[PDB]
């Protein structure tokens, strides 16, 4: 058996949407012990859906300017973040991760169509891989905002967003930003 | 707004530490600071008192993150 | 209500800057009514969308 | 069951027989209508049935089979079924200015251009689609797209060269 | 002030005997307002009736005109 | 029940009543439509692949020139009819066959060839009544060159219509010059003499093979009028246009630009975003400056005789 | 109040769609035509003379008279479609073609479409000069 962090298992983790199912990783043969793998996943197109989505949450968390190469900093932020999820919920935190991802990526987006100087967006459809890509970005960004200038830890404030999105609650940052992009799109239609 | 925490405990605040805190399921110096108006050093040390009392378990300890739990 | 889709063919790439992708769409209630759509982001053959309307007509502004 | 009928000329007969799958299929299927060509009156004639869904499934079918008679392309006529407001405005080429003789035939040369290049241009920039009969000019597009399709057409056939017309479209196409 | 169609009436047009159909429509007539007779105001109208609206086996590219 | 490529082109999924279904492996690999390969993916497990014998093939080709269809058939179209021959020699009585059947029995009429003989919406009632598009041992072939050779042997087959065949109404082309009938309706030049003296000939074939052919005795078709005119000098170059005499003289490669050659697929609802409600017209390329047009476009001006009264400002191609 | 007629039997009227270049008229009459039933002008709806000959002003006129037509029992119409004719243009505009499609869906049984435009055999002097006019 291959436990993430030696203590979290994968066979419990259950994907709801078939839309996201082939574009969200670890269930069975993607199961790896650490997020850090360092493989060429952006060598050509549609290879970054085969990398483990904990490593996806890693690589989008080193993202800011002062943190911009420090991956072992980040897989430590991840490791302490799952164990705060488990102590607040008791669920396998990978399931909480996936239930926070699915509820986060929007499903219709606006797009500017027309000549320059004319702003008339039309709603289009959101790709499944982009809905993965949009959600992780919206998840990581909410960890920065409520934890840039206060006592709370980013290994902690990540776990407060990644729980509040698996509720689909209004308290999460990645939910309000889905409730805007997909609110604006249905006024563009 | 300004946030003026306490540096040493009060009679009432040391009770909230002794009585309420060991039933949180997630105990952390940032959390204790957030709920009790206490600076990070004092709340970080008070959890080391509550390990010496044995009232509280220990999950993980790091440079920056130390995680505690209610008693079983 | 909320339906699903099947990418049957990727027909082209529309939009102002070459942004959206013009995609042949099968439904997943296995109805042979292929309502054909425009997505945002990368999409290859065999994907599956999630609509909030299937009432998008071939109409020009 | 109510019906429409619509005639044909003799040079437009052979386009129907070349296009009697392609005019045929979308009227009968997408609207649930019945279609005939009365050769004893030589008219195209459609009627409703019980499978006719929309109340105006007939009205926008008549304009589709009108625009094909008026010389428009089959595919470019199909959008009268689909789009809510496409129209057509027809002309007499002498309704703007009394040309005759070869001065009439030089209005056609200006409004067509060498190789159709002037006709191909005004369709692109005014979001329309036009067809030149001899004395007749037929345009097809939206109303404001029509209203600035006539003026590029009118101003070719009262003297101005195409370049003054090409310039003066785009100053109005900015709005 | 006055709703005029309460002051109207309704007559029937009936074709002469060369045709199959006779009753072929209606025609509005204001009633006798004391002075002017309602039959007087009807007495000269023309009807642009087609052919197949009168005789059923017939092709209606033709018309007829008919005086009340 | 021999299956053909036209049965899958019209998608006649009728593997339910006829159950002796044999077919050729080549005539399913030559199909370039993807919905036929979609048909090949699931259903054809009930049929069987089979080839005919070279003894059987040559005897098919003997009365094929005697029914005048051997150049009109394709090469793969030959083997499918020979594939029916082993099935008929296997299952059915050979004693009820014939070959070298019958003469022409010209039924000369005063009907013009281009008259709408049984075109559906055309009427001289006959409506469409929107159910009838689908109402417009053996075989299932929609090619008349295939269907002609079958019924002259006296071989009743069926179609996507589940009933058997009794009536075969189609059109062939007889050379008015060398008296040579081909079943092809696409070509406009002859196959034996190579002229444009092919004329439209309507046929009517029964199940027994009663060939009776309406040769249109009408001098509007039998006409020498618009047939003599002087031709320009033979021109050689990249952009020369010689006036299309033979079926194969080497024209220079003149092609439309692919941004002009394509029309609108306005049916498709992936349609809203971007450009004008019509196709953009090609005003930029040198396909447009050389006035290259479609070969199908302008065909009515080909039918006009050369020595006529053209208007004084026209110039065609 | 009106035609006490059985329901399978229509009560026809005559609708006059007069096109111009400044507005369009919709004008529902008797089969004789001497009485009209309601005349809703196309420049009664829109309060912008710029938009007085709109297809949109044509829809708003024809919906407000098929309301009045259905109010008074007229279930069917024969349409005398009309340009301005005479010296000026002969073919009725799209603002006439709009209102036709407008009261087609509004529940009126549309029978014969008639082209009553005033056409001269041979007319007087065109209003434009020898030089031409914008049209
Ligand atoms: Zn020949």
């Amino acid at each position: 058996d291959i436990k993430l962090f030696g203590k979290w298992s994968t066979d419990d983790v259950q994907i709801n949407d078939i839309s996201l199912q082939d574009y969200i990783a670890v269930k069975e043969k993607y199961a790896k012990y650490l997020p850090h793998s360092a493989g060429r996943y952006a060598a050509k197109r549609f290879r970054k859906a085969q990398c483990p989505i904990v490593e996806r949450l890693t690589n989008s968390m080193m993202m800011h300017g002062r943190n911009n190469g420090k991956k072992l900093m980040t897989v430590r932020i991840v490791k302490h973040a799952f164990e705060i999820i488990h102590l607040l919920t008791g669920e396998n935190p990978l399931q909480v991760l996936v239930n926070a991802i699915i509820n986060s990526g929007p499903r219709e987006d606006s797009t500017r169509i027309g000549r320059a100087g004319t702003v008339r967006r039309q709603a289009v459809d959101v790709s499944p891989l982009r809905r993965v890509n949009q959600a992780i970005w919206l998840l990581c960004t909410g960890a920065r905002e409520a934890a840039f200038r206060n006592i709370k830890t980013i290994a902690e404030c990540l776990a407060d967003e990644l729980i509040n999105a698996a509720k689909g609650s209004s308290n999460s940052y990645a939910i309000k930003k889905k409730d805007e992009l997909e609110r604006v799109a249905k006024s563009n239609r | 707004d300004k946030l003026n925490n306490l540096v040493l405990f009060d009679k009432a605040t040391y009770d909230k530490l002794c009585k309420e805190v060991p039933n949180y399921k997630l105990i952390t110096p940032a959390v204790v600071s957030e709920r009790l108006k206490i600076r990070g050093s004092l709340a970080r040390a008070a959890l080391q008192e509550l390990l010496s009392k044995g009232l509280i378990k220990l999950v993980s300890k790091h440079r920056a993150q130390v995680i505690y739990t209610r008693n079983t | 209500p909320i339906k699903l889709a099947r990418v049957t063919k990727v027909l082209g790439r529309t939009g102002s800057q070459g942004q959206c992708t013009q995609v042949r769409v099968e439904f997943m209630d296995d109805t042979s009514r292929s309502i054909i759509r425009n997505v945002k982001g990368p999409v290859r053959e065999g994907d599956v969308l999630t609509l909030l309307e299937s009432e998008r007509e071939a109409r020009r502004l | 069951e109510e019906t429409r009928k619509i005639p044909v000329p003799a040079n437009r007969y052979t386009p129907l027989k070349e296009n009697w799958m392609k005019i045929f299929t979308p009227i009968v299927e997408h609207l649930g209508l019945q279609i005939r060509f009365n050769l004893k009156s030589r008219n195209v004639e459609i009627r409703t049935c019980k499978e006719t869904k929309d109340v105006s499934a007939l009205t926008k079918a008549a304009d589709f089979v009108k625009a094909f008679i008026l010389g428009f392309q089959v595919e470019d006529a199909l959008a009268l079924i689909r789009l809510d407001d496409l129209f057509l405005e027809s002309f007499e080429i002498t309704d703007v200015k009394p040309l005759k003789g070869d001065h009439l035939s030089r209005a056609i040369g200006r409004i067509a251009g060498k190789g159709g290049k002037t006709k191909f241009t005004i369709e692109n920039v005014t979001r329309t689609r036009i067809v030149l009969a001899d004395v007749k000019v037929h345009i097809l597009g939206s109303f404001q797209n029509i209203k600035m399709a006539r003026t590029a057409i009118c101003n070719l056939i009262l003297g101005n060269p195409p370049s003054k017309v090409y310039g003066n479209i785009r100053a109005v196409a900015s709005r | 002030v006055v709703d005029p169609f309460s002051k109207k009436d309704w007559y029937d047009v009936k074709a002469p005997a060369m045709f199959n159909i006779r009753n072929i429509g209606k025609t509005l007539v204001t009633r006798t307002q004391g002075t002017k007779i309602a039959s007087d105001g009807l007495k000269g109208r023309v009807f642009e009736v087609s052919l197949a609206d009168l005789q059923n086996d017939e092709v209606a590219f033709r018309k007829f005109k008919l005086i009340t | 029940v021999v299956a053909d490529a036209g049965a899958f082109l019209r998608h006649a999924a009728l593997q339910d009543i006829g159950k002796n279904i044999y077919t050729i492996r080549e005539v399913v690999t030559e199909i370039r439509d993807k919905a036929t390969r979609r048909r090949l993916a699931v259903l054809p497990y009930e049929l069987r692949f089979k080839e005919p014998l070279p003894e059987y093939v040559r005897l098919v080709t003997e009365f094929s020139k005697k029914t005048g269809d051997y150049p009109s058939l394709s090469a793969t179209d030959i083997q499918v009819l020979a594939l029916t021959y082993q099935l008929e020699a296997e299952f059915v009585g050979v004693s009820h066959l014939k070959q070298e059947p019958q003469k022409v029995k010209v039924s000369s009429s005063i009907q013009h060839p281009e008259t709408p003989l049984h075109i559906s919406g055309f009427h001289l009632g006959g409506w469409i009544t929107p159910s009838n598009i689908k109402q417009i041992v053996g075989c299932l072939t929609t090619d008349f060159a295939m269907q002609n050779v079958l019924l002259q042997m006296g071989l009743h087959v069926l179609a996507v219509n589940g009933m058997l065949i009794r009536e075969a109404r189609s059109y062939i082309l007889r050379c008015h010059g060398c008296f040579k009938t081909t079943s092809d309706m696409s070509r406009v030049f002859c196959s034996h003499c190579g002229n444009k003296t092919l004329k439209k000939v309507s046929v009517t074939v029964s199940d027994d093979g009663t060939l009776h052919m309406h040769f249109s005795r009408n001098p509007k078709v039998l006409n020498p009028r618009g047939l003599r005119y002087s031709l320009p000098t033979p021109k050689g170059g990249k952009y020369a246009i010689n006036p299309h005499l033979t079926e194969d003289q080497r024209f220079p490669q003149l092609r439309l630009s692919q941004k002009a050659r394509q029309k609108t697929n306005v049916f498709a609802p992936d349609y809203i975003a971007g450009v004008s409600p019509f196709v953009e017209n090609d005003i930029s390329s040198r396909s447009a400056t050389l006035q290259v047009r479609d070969s199908t476009l302008g065909a009515g001006r080909r039918r006009l005789n050369p020595n006529a009264s053209r208007k004084k400002f026209v110039k065609k191609r | 109040l009106g035609p006490q007629v059985a329901e399978g039997e229509n009560v026809f009227g005559v609708c006059h769609i007069f096109a111009s270049f400044n507005d369009t008229f919709v004008h529902v009459t008797d089969l004789s035509g001497k009485e009209t039933i309601c005349r809703v002008t196309g420049g009664m709806k829109v309060k912008a003379d710029r938009d007085e000959s709109s297809p949109y002003a044509a829809m708003l006129a024809a919906q407000d008279v098929a309301q009045r037509c259905k109010e008074l029992g007229i279930t069917a119409l024969h349409i005398k479609l009309r340009a301005t004719g005479g010296n000026r243009t002969k073919t009725p505009g799209p603002g006439a073609q709009s209102a036709l499609r407008a009261l087609a869906r509004s529940g009126m049984k549309i029978g014969r479409i008639e082209d009553v435009t005033p056409i001269p055999s041979d007319s007087t002097r065109r209003k434009g000069g020898r030089r031409g006019r914008r049209l």
